[PDB]
């Protein structure tokens, strides 16, 4: 496949890693009291771990030489997964910190001690605008349509 | 204009116990300071070298090897007890030279008589690049 | 002239009004912050109570509340201790089986994985195993059941309750004045007498009736749970009468001062308990009982308030010579009107006091399981070097903010400290000349040892087998110690530890307790080394210490405050002249020192020492005997030390180990990250903010509290804080994950 | 005979000891 | 010697002057202020190149400068 | 100069500086005439700056060359050279 | 009573009087060395001072050598000693060549403890320190030659 990788699911090495680590902390549910609370921890874990391989098998994701999930982000759509919609999801996260950053930052610059209002926050003025970043990428592209996102006379 | 005060040896010096902070070679070959004020009472003063030393009532006259720490101690004379005080430096030769201050006013209070040295009439952004002035011996700041 | 309690009511109102006020004690912080330096300089200055005002009375009184609060801090702190022993531990499993469970109080929550760290301690419990020897503690005291740590926890937080309502109350509502603090007679006589007299004799109490019955059924071989509860041993009385028959007479013999017959449980043995591996109980009790006694006795030298007595001023002035003038004459004004002499005076002897006690504790183990613990031994060894170099350093530091700011002979004049200012350069001069020498014929002796054995010539190298340094001293000292029990201390059946000889090996559960330590070359050559290190450090202090004031370099130091970046690049260049400084460079040859010191101990200790042994009475070492004949040359360290040491900590990944080798690699890391801070200049980082700060301009989102570059100060307080950390942290590490994974 | 027995000593030992001792001199006296 | 200079820029606040350690400014008249007042260096032989002057210099940028150059033994402030 | 109180004068600058030598004899030479007259005659052709110097330099750089080339075997292994038959590398050799 | 004192009773020279430095007999003792002779001709004081110096350096350079071991240590360690002795006199001539010059007079001082003139020590001339490292040299070859002569050459118990 892409990268010479092939498909977790029909991979060999995956499944070898996926049977040794279950394998490893069976023992260490051994030696201890069928029932106890440390060895139902460890079957818990064990269950999580079952969970996460056939997770893995099943998104799709690709294993190389070694077993291990390799992430592709160039661009393929069978992969967008893995990089492009959280990359996605991320800048829209760190879009609305920033934008509703600068929008207080812009509010409090009139008064006449603003640094009173940047070591002791006015938590009333930010959380009137913590969710204008919900629509932070509408406000931020009209903002340079107009003009007013970038200061001029500098 | 101000006849400087002359040195006058036999003035007696503070009483001290003596120090490793003292004189060296560069006082036997090159020079020292020396340093007098008048002492209303006899008190004491902490040393611009070592410990604390009493500075007599009458003629107290101090032989210090740095110009810089004969200027701490008169600093400290002159604001921590209110006392005028003049230093000199001495040559290996036995030439004294007057020093400070230099003409009989301190240098903190503007006097008619002293004239200008190392003025530059523009502001310090108006210095040529060092490019104009490279090839000749000339500093650019010293123009 | 009589002394009394004096007071003031509510000097100050407990009030929100200076929260709300960032700085409130600095007035030029009060008023608000222009730029981002303002901020670090809040933080730096907080508690400089004697810059915050003049007032001895105000700084005094500033002082005992902060001691309030942090005692409130120590006891909240001992009560988790308590708390997750009793909670959060496997305490019981333990006591049922000290030498094959593996001590552990602290569990972690599955959250990311992380479940992996509550590794197999044993006794069905899945868990931290932890190294602060609590364990220990909790059995010599005849803890047994964990309602009993309940207990102590909950007392330990009501005490901590207690501590900060005083705090509080002596502060706000009824604060001592000056007359009261200024009295040290007193003071010393109760701290003497009442605190450590008094705490001693009640810790005896506690050892007589509890630990001792408690422990001998413990060693017995009694369930934990089937031994009786401590209280009975007070009501019924024949009980410790079958355990110490001489229990039966009852204190008649402390009266009679027929003390014979106290013999029983008041010993003087000396040496290990071969069965618990630890001092014997009967020996610690009688220890605190004539340490009680000696303190009571002790805390009645100084008058107060009926005639007898010792006035402190007469002692000190009766102290004069014909080598020192009037000596002595000046101190005690001195001592009673400047925190810092009394702080630099109690930090030197702390940090002395911390070291001896790690040498004591490693030497003759006082706790029971305790010596053949061996990650607990090396963890607490390590801890508490660390910490009496620390404190040794503030001892210094202080002592140099004594002599810039409260230093005074127009006012406050003594002899002694003026003659020594007087000849400081003679001081510094021949300390100078002793670091240089020793530098040379410890370490020159080290480089030497490894030419000669890479040029493939070991009979010309400083060894056991080629060319013999012995240290004959310390050799003669301890076959005199070997010897003394019968000969020199008659009433001493083992000697004092057993490292000073005789044979006489004591093992437990198959480990080696302690064995006679032998001092060949290596230990002469390693000592040498750490005399070399303490006197450079010490070099470095009290050269920083003695010219605080003035130099020939700068001849009005002190006008420049006691911490500044320089005065200028004149007269050559004058960077780090200041007082404050030499402290900077003191904590990075005591780093050095304690390193070294730490190293030297434990591969000694895994070299001689510890080990396994077996059924002949074969002792097979960690290490056979590999620092005799390794550890004389630097490559020996590299390579037979760091990188053989270094693989546990580095397999440590993928067990419950894994945080050791996370921690390691994080210590490097952060260690590394220091430098950025020791090798630069403000300058180059002031110079990119200002572009940084274009770039935020460019968009209106630039702050308004200007951001600066830190201070040149502050840079190198990061950078050395910053350096201290990665560097102990990893040692910690490298040494938890090594011993944890082959004791 | 053997030639590195001669070169290595000198230029090891003595050609340093000479080019020192007249730099130095050359280095540390007015003109 | 180190070479210190004066710029008309200085407002003769005298601060500079009574910072120096060495004595090497001073105040004398002028007429391009409202003191009547501009700083002069007529004993840069004694400079020891501190530059607590220029720390004390109130003006942006400064009006006090100093240049290090050629070291003496009185410019490295050597008391041996 | 020493008059009760004062240390400063004018006149004997170097008195005032400490321009003293604390442990100089100023007494005459110890050693017998007979012995100097053996002495100095015999070492006399040794003072010469420029011949001292060039002469040790040239005397000790041709001392070293002759001890050095004609050494023997027992005092430098480098000279004694090998005595047993040479391993071979990983693979080469 | 007092026993440190300032220098010659001058409390601003940077030293001071005590008992090592200033006590009688380590005074005569340092005065009646060869480098503080100061009205003896120098070739003389160098005689002295290079034989004691030169008897020295033989004592740790065999018994310390690579050659202690072997027959020829004795004859190994005393020419290491002459090399050693020839490479002072280089420092020695080197030194006496750059710090002084014939025309030019005694840098010694020329005061007395007491105040009083003396002649300056010749030592600090030009040929007066040539005059003291020609004598160093011959004593000190003649030093590491007595001292070679005394062991090895000559059973002698010694140790
Ligand atoms: C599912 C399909 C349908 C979806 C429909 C979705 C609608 C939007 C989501 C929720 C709508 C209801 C929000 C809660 C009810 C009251 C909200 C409100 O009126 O609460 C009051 C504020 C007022 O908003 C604006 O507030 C601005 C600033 O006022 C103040 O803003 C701050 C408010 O505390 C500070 O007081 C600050 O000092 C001050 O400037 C403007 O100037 C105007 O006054 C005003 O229009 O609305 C607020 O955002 C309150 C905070 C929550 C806003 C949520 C917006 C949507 C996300
Ligand atoms: C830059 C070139 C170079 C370098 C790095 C070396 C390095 C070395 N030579 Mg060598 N040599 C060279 C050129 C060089 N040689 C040339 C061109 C000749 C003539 C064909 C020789 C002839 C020679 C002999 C006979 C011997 C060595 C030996 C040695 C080794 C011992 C060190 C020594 O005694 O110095 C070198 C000794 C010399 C006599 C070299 C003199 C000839 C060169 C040109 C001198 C240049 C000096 C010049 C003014 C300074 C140049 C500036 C710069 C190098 C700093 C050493 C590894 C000895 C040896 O074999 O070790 C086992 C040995 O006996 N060399
Ligand atoms: C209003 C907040 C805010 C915003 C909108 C930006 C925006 C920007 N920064 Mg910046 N920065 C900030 C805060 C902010 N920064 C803070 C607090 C610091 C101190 C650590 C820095 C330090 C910094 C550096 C060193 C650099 C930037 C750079 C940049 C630019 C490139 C994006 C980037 O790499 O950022 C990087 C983001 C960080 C380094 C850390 C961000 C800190 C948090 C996430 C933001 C704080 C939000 C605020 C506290 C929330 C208050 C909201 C209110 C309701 C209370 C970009 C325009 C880069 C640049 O110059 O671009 C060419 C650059 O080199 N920033
Ligand atoms: C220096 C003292 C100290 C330290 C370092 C710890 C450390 C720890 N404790 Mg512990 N504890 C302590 C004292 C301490 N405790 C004391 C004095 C008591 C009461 C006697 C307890 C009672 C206690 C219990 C019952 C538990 C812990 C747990 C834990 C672990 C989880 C951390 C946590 O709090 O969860 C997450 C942190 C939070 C949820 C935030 C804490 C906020 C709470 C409301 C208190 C802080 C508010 C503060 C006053 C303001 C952790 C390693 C838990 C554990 O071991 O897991 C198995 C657990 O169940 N502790
Ligand atoms: C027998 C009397 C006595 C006792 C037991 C103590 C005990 C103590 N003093 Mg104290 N002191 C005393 C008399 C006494 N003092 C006198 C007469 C004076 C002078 C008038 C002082 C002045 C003084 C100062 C200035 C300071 C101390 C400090 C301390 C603490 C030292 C830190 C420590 O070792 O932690 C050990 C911890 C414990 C022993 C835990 C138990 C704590 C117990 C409950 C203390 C109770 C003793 C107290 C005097 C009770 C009287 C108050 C009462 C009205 C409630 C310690 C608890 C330091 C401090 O305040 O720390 C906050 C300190 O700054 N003392
Ligand atoms: C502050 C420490 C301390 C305290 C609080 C106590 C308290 C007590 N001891 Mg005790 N004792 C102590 C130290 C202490 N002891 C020490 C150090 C020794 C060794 C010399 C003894 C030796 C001793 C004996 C021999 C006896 C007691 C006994 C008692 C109890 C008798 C009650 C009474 O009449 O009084 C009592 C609870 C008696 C007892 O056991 O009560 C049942 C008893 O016979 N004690
Ligand atoms: C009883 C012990 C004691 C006491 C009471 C004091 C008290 C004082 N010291 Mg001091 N000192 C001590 C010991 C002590 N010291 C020791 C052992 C050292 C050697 C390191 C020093 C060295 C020292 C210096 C160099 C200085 C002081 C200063 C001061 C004064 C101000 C301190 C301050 O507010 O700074 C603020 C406190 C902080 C900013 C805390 C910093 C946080 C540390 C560096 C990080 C620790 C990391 C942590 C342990 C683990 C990492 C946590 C992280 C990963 C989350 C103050 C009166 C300062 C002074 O000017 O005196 C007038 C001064 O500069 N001390
Ligand atoms: C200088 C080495 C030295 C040291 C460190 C000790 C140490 C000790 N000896 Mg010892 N002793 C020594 C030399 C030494 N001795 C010599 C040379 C002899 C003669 C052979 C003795 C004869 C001797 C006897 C007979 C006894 C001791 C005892 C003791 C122990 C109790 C100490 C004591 O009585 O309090 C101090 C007593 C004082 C009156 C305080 C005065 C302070 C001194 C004199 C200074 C103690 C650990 C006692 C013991 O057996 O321990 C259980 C005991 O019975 N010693
Ligand atoms: C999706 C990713 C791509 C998005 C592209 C969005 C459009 C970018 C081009 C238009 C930018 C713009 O209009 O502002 C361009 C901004 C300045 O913005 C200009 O401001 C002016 C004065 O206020 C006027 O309002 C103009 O209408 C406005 O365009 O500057 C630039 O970006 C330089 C490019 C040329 C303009
Ligand atoms: C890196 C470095 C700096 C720059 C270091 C800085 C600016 C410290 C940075 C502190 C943090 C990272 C910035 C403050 C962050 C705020 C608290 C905002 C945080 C809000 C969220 C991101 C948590 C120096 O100023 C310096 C000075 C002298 C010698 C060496 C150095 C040096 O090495
Ligand atoms: S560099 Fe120093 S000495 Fe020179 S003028 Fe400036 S402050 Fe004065
Ligand atoms: S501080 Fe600056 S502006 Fe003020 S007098 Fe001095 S040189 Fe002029």
């Amino acid at each position: 496949d892409i990268a010479g990788l092939t498909p977790c699911k029909d991979s060999k090495q995956f499944a070898k890693r996926e049977k040794q680590s279950i394998k490893k902390l069976e023992s260490s549910l051994k030696l201890y009291a069928p029932d106890s609370a440390p060895a139902l921890a460890i079957n818990a874990t064990i269950e999580k771990t079952k969970r996460r391989f056939d997770n893995y098998g099943k998104q799709g994701l690709l294993c190389g030489a070694d077993g291990l999930p390799h992430l592709i982000v160039s661009g393929d759509q069978r992969h967008w997964g893995e990089f492009i919609t959280p990359g996605i999801l991320f800048l829209y996260i760190a879009g609305w910190i920033g934008w509703v950053g600068r929008s207080y930052l812009i509010a409090i610059r009139d008064d006449k001690k603003p640094t009173q209002k940047e070591i002791i926050i006015d938590v009333p003025l930010a959380t009137g605008l913590v969710f204008r970043g919900f629509s932070w990428p509408i406000a931020a592209y009209r903002e340079l349509l107009n003009g007013e996102l970038v200061a001029k006379d500098v | 204009g101000f006849t400087p005060p002359e040195l006058d040896p036999n003035t007696p010096s503070p009483i001290f116990g003596g120090s490793t902070g003292g004189l060296l070679r560069k006082a036997q070959v090159e020079e020292f300071y020396v340093i007098t004020w008048e002492s209303p009472k006899e008190q004491i003063f902490e040393m611009p070298t070592g410990g604390a030393a009493i500075m007599r009532e009458g003629p107290n006259l101090l032989k210090l090897a740095r110009k810089e720490q004969c200027l701490a101690l008169g600093t400290r004379l002159r604001s921590k007890y209110k006392i005028k005080y003049q230093f000199y430096r001495v040559f290996p030769s036995g030439e004294v030279q007057y020093l400070h201050p230099k003409d009989g006013v301190y240098p903190e209070k503007v006097n008619p008589g002293r004239q200008g040295v190392g003025v530059n009439f523009r502001s310090i952004g108006k210095n040529v690049s060092p490019i104009e002035v490279k090839f000749t011996g000339k500093q650019p700041y010293d123009l | 002239p009589e002394v009394k309690i004096l007071v003031d009511r509510d000097p100050i109102k407990t009030s929100f009004e200076q929260w709300a006020k960032p700085g409130h004690f600095s007035r030029t912080i009060a008023k608000g912050p222009d730029t981002t330096t303002w901020i670090w300089n809040l933080h730096a200055d907080a508690h400089d109570f004697d810059s915050h005002t003049s007032d001895l009375e105000e700084i005094s009184r500033k002082v005992f509340s902060a001691h309030f609060g942090q005692l409130s801090i120590i006891f909240l702190w001992l009560s988790g201790m308590y708390f997750h022993g009793a909670r959060f531990s496997n305490y019981e499993a333990w006591l049922n089986d000290p030498t094959h469970i593996r001590p552990s109080a602290q569990v972690v929550w599955p959250i990311v994985g992380q479940e992996i760290l509550n590794g197999d301690v044993g006794g069905g419990f899945r868990g931290i195993q932890i190294t602060s020897g609590f364990f220990q503690i909790w059995r010599a005291s005849g803890i047994t059941s964990e309602l009993q740590l309940y207990c102590t926890a909950i007392g330990a937080l009501v005490f901590a309750a207690l501590m900060l309502f005083a705090g509080w109350f002596h502060y706000h509502k009824a604060a001592p004045k000056l007359v009261w603090f200024q009295d040290v007679e007193s003071m010393l006589n109760h701290h003497l007498a009442g605190l450590l007299g008094l705490g001693s004799l009640s810790w005896a109490g506690h050892q007589v009736h509890v630990s001792l019955p408690i422990n001998q059924f413990l060693n017995a071989g009694v369930d934990p749970k089937e031994i009786p509860l401590p209280h009975e041993f007070i009501l019924n009385r024949d009980l410790l009468a079958q355990l110490y028959p001489s229990f039966a007479e009852g204190a008649t013999p402390f009266f009679t001062l027929n003390w014979s017959k106290y013999a029983d449980f008041l010993t003087f043995r000396g040496g290990l308990d071969p069965l618990t591996g630890g001092l014997w109980l009967t020996d610690i009790a009688h220890h605190h009982l004539a340490i009680a006694i000696l303190f009571l006795i002790a805390g009645h030298m100084y008058r107060t308030n009926w005639g007898i007595g010792h006035g402190i001023k007469d002692i000190l002035e009766a102290h004069k010579g014909p080598f020192t003038g009037q000596g002595h004459k000046g101190l005690y004004e001195i001592l009673t009107t400047s925190w810092h002499a009394q702080l630099s005076i109690n930090l030197a002897m702390l940090g002395s006091l911390t070291i001896i006690v790690a040498h004591h504790m490693y030497a003759m183990p006082p706790y029971p399981y305790l010596a053949t613990d061996y990650g607990t031994q090396l963890s607490l060894f390590t801890h508490h070097m660390w910490i009496g170099g620390f404190l040794i350093v503030g001892a210094a530091a202080h002592a140099a903010i004594f002599m810039v700011r409260d230093y005074d002979p127009t006012t406050r004049y003594n002899d002694l400290l003026d003659r020594v200012l007087r000849h400081r350069d003679a001081i510094i001069s021949h300390l100078n000349w002793v670091c240089i020498f020793l530098g040379f014929h410890s370490f020159g002796l080290y480089i030497h040892n490894d030419t000669m054995s890479a040029l493939g010539r070991p009979q010309d190298m400083f060894s056991d087998t080629a060319i013999q340094l012995q240290p004959v001293f310390a050799q003669w000292i301890q076959n005199t110690h070997a010897l003394a029990p019968g000969t020199t201390a008659p009433g001493a059946t083992t000697s004092t530890s057993l490292t000073w000889g005789g044979g006489d090996l004591v093992s437990v559960g198959g480990k080696v307790a302690l064995l006679p330590i032998p001092l060949g070359t290596a230990d002469f050559l390693v000592h040498h080394i750490h005399a070399f290190t303490i006197h450079v450090t010490v070099l470095i202090l009290l050269k920083g210490v003695l010219f605080a004031r003035s130099s020939r370099l700068i001849p009005d130091k002190a006008n420049l405050g006691f911490r500044f970046p320089c005065d200028g690049p004149g007269r050559g260049g004058t960077c780090q002249v200041s007082a404050w400084d030499h402290v900077f460079l003191g904590l990075f040859w005591m780093y050095n020192a304690i390193s070294v010191v730490i190293f030297h101990f434990s591969w000694k200790m895994q070299s001689d020492v510890w080990g396994s042994i077996n059924d002949q009475g074969v002792v097979t070492h960690i290490t056979g005997g590999n620092f005799a004949q390794s550890s004389i040359t630097i490559n020996g360290w590299l390579r037979d030390f760091l990188w053989a040491q270094a693989s546990q900590v580095i397999q440590s990944y993928g067990s419950s180990l894994s945080a050791y080798g996370l921690f390691f690699l994080g210590a490097h890391f952060v260690w590394a990250f220091s430098l950025m801070f020791l090798f630069s200049g403000r300058g180059y980082w002031q110079e990119l903010i200002e572009s940084i700060v274009w770039a935020h301009n460019k968009l209106k989102v630039a702050p308004a509290t200007q951001p600066r570059a830190l201070s040149i100060v502050q840079g190198r307080a990061v950078g050395v804080t910053h350096y201290l950390l990665g560097g102990i942290a990893t040692t910690w590490a490298f040494f938890l994950a090594r011993i944890i994974a082959v004791g | 005979i053997n030639l590195p027995s001669l070169f290595v000593p000198l230029v090891g030992l003595l050609f340093p000891a000479v080019a020192m001792a007249s730099l130095f001199l050359h280095v540390e006296k007015r003109l | 010697s180190h070479s210190v200079k004066i710029y008309d820029t200085c407002i003769g606040c005298t601060q500079c002057v009574r910072a120096c350690p060495t004595d090497v400014l001073e105040m004398i008249p002028w007429g391009g202020c409202k003191a009547k007042q501009i700083a002069s260096a007529p004993r840069t032989e004694d400079c020891v190149g501190c530059k607590r002057c220029e720390s004390a210099c109130p003006t942006d940028f400064l009006s006090v400068r100093v240049y290090l150059w050629h070291e003496t033994t009185r410019s490295m402030g050597l008391a041996y | 100069y020493g008059d009760k109180s004062v240390y400063f004068d004018l006149e004997d600058l170097g008195n005032t500086t400490g321009q003293w030598d604390l442990y100089g004899s100023d007494a005459p030479s110890p050693y017998n005439s007979l012995q100097s007259k053996f002495f100095e005659t015999f070492a006399a052709p040794f003072t010469k700056r420029g011949l001292l110097l060039k002469f040790l330099i040239l005397g000790g750089g041709s001392t070293l060359a002759y001890f050095s080339a004609t050494a023997s075997g027992d005092i430098l292994p480098i000279k004694k050279g090998p005595q047993l038959p040479p391993q071979l590398g990983p693979r080469l050799g | 009573y007092q026993v440190v004192q300032p220098i010659n009773g001058d409390p601003f020279i940077g030293s001071l009087e005590t008992p090592v430095t200033s006590s009688p007999l380590v005074a005569w003792y340092l005065s009646n060395l060869p480098g503080y002779r100061t009205a003896v001709n120098p070739l003389l004081r160098g005689i002295e001072v290079g034989l004691a110096h030169g008897f020295l350096l033989v004592g740790p350079f065999v018994k310390a050598g690579p050659l202690r071991n072997t027959e020829i240590a004795g004859q190994a360690g005393s020419l290491a000693a002459g090399g050693l002795v020839v490479i002072l006199s280089i420092c020695l001539t080197i030194y006496g060549i750059s710090s002084f010059n014939e025309g030019d007079p005694s840098t010694a001082p020329s005061l007395t403890l007491t105040g009083r003139k003396k002649q300056p020590d010749q030592l600090q001339t030009a040929d007066g320190w040539a005059k003291f490292t020609g004598g160093f040299f011959f004593g000190g070859i003649s030093g590491v030659t007595w001292a070679f002569f005394l062991l090895y050459v000559l059973d002698l118990p010694y140790f």
